[PDB]
């Protein structure tokens, strides 16, 4: 009956942001009065529609995508960004109709001596489509040379560790990321408010 | 408390070859990638070969392509560097690095992405 949203929001373990995780929400009621009660969101904002009306709307399925990034670079979760993480990782349409939501995670997801848990993709030949999400792992040429299956100079592996440190910079912390799309279908509604 | 020990060396004639190895302990071997580099004396450490925990690549600078053949063997938490085919222009000291428990470094050949180092090892290669 009502939206799972704990699940989501309350997960003990985040996914990578390049290889991002997405949860289908339908046919249940959405009550995000959690996101208004609660001075631990550090981002929420949404696009298309009034953050402070969300109780009021309804839509025919909603998409819940997550994943860590450091704090750097949450601002790098909008429509038009660019930056390692926009670019490579994970990229919002221009016309993103939903809401974009995080908050600092360093006391779940930094450990003494670092967590190395969390990867980015540090290498790709060319830019992310909106909502495209790649996986892949083959060694990245950045030069003319052929790799031949075997690392070296201009022969990178694409992914990197992240390396959260409980002691890091507030910007290098590890920050727990929301992004909620909502989609409109020639169908009846069935994520609505209270 | 984490410690790299090699072993291996030595001085040889041009043609010749040698086996490094290197055994850590404090560390979870089989979930971190080791590295072997090296310097000449006046110049500035270069990148010799690695072998990844996780995705299993392996990496090698263009120069010791084909005569050198880096491997390991996690149940006796050692790395190993065979170099065949030596030439004068590979003597140096040779070290051991190892990164992070867990850490997936992109870039092998950087040495900032290895966290522990150990003595070095001479390898000297004659006429
Ligand atoms: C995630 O869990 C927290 C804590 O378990 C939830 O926050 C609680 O919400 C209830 C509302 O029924 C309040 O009575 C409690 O006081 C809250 N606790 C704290 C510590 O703030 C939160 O609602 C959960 N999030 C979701 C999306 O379900
Ligand atoms: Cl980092
Ligand atoms: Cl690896
Ligand atoms: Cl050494």
């Amino acid at each position: 009956n009502l939206c799972p949203f704990g699940e989501v929001f309350n997960a003990t373990r985040f996914a990578s942001v390049y290889a991002w995780n997405r949860k289908r929400i339908s046919n249940c009621v959405a009550d995000y009065s959690f996101l208004y009660n609660s001075a631990s969101f550090s981002t929420f904002k949404c696009y298309g529609v009034s953050p402070t009306k969300l109780n009021d709307l309804c839509f025919t399925n909603v998409y819940a995508d997550s994943f860590v990034i450091r704090g750097d670079e949450v601002r790098q979760i909008a429509p038009g960004q660019t930056g390692k993480i926009a670019d490579y990782n994970y990229k919002l349409p221009d016309d993103f109709t939903g809401c974009v939501i995080a908050w600092n995670s360093n006391n779940l997801d930094s450990k003494v001596g670092g967590n190395y848990n969390y990867l980015y993709r540090l290498f790709r030949k060319s830019n992310l489509k909106p909502f495209e999400r790649d996986i892949s792992t083959e060694i990245y040429q950045a030069g003319s040379t052929p790799c031949n299956g075997v690392e070296g100079f201009n022969c990178y592996f694409p992914l990197q560790s992240y390396g959260f440190q409980p002691t890091n910079g507030v910007g290098y912390q590890p920050y727990r990321v929301v992004v909620l799309s909502f989609e409109l279908l020639h169908a009846p509604a069935t994520v609505c408010g209270p | 408390e984490v410690q790299l020990q090699a072993s291996g060396g030595g001085l040889v004639e041009a043609g010749g070859s040698l086996r490094l190895s290197c055994t850590t302990s404090g560390l979870t071997f089989s979930s971190v990638t080791m590295g072997w580099f090296r310097q000449a004396p006046g110049k500035e450490r270069e990148f010799v070969a690695a072998i990844r925990w996780k995705f299993g690549n392996l990496g090698y600078a263009d120069s010791v392509k084909g005569r050198f053949t880096v491997s390991r063997d996690n149940a006796k938490n050692t790395v190993y560097l065979q170099m065949n085919s030596l030439k004068p222009e590979d003597t140096a000291v040779y070290y051991c690095a190892a990164a992070r428990v867990g850490e997936i470094i992109a870039v092998l050949i950087s040495p900032s992405n290895y966290a522990y180092w150990g003595q070095g090892t001479q390898v000297t290669v004659s006429s």
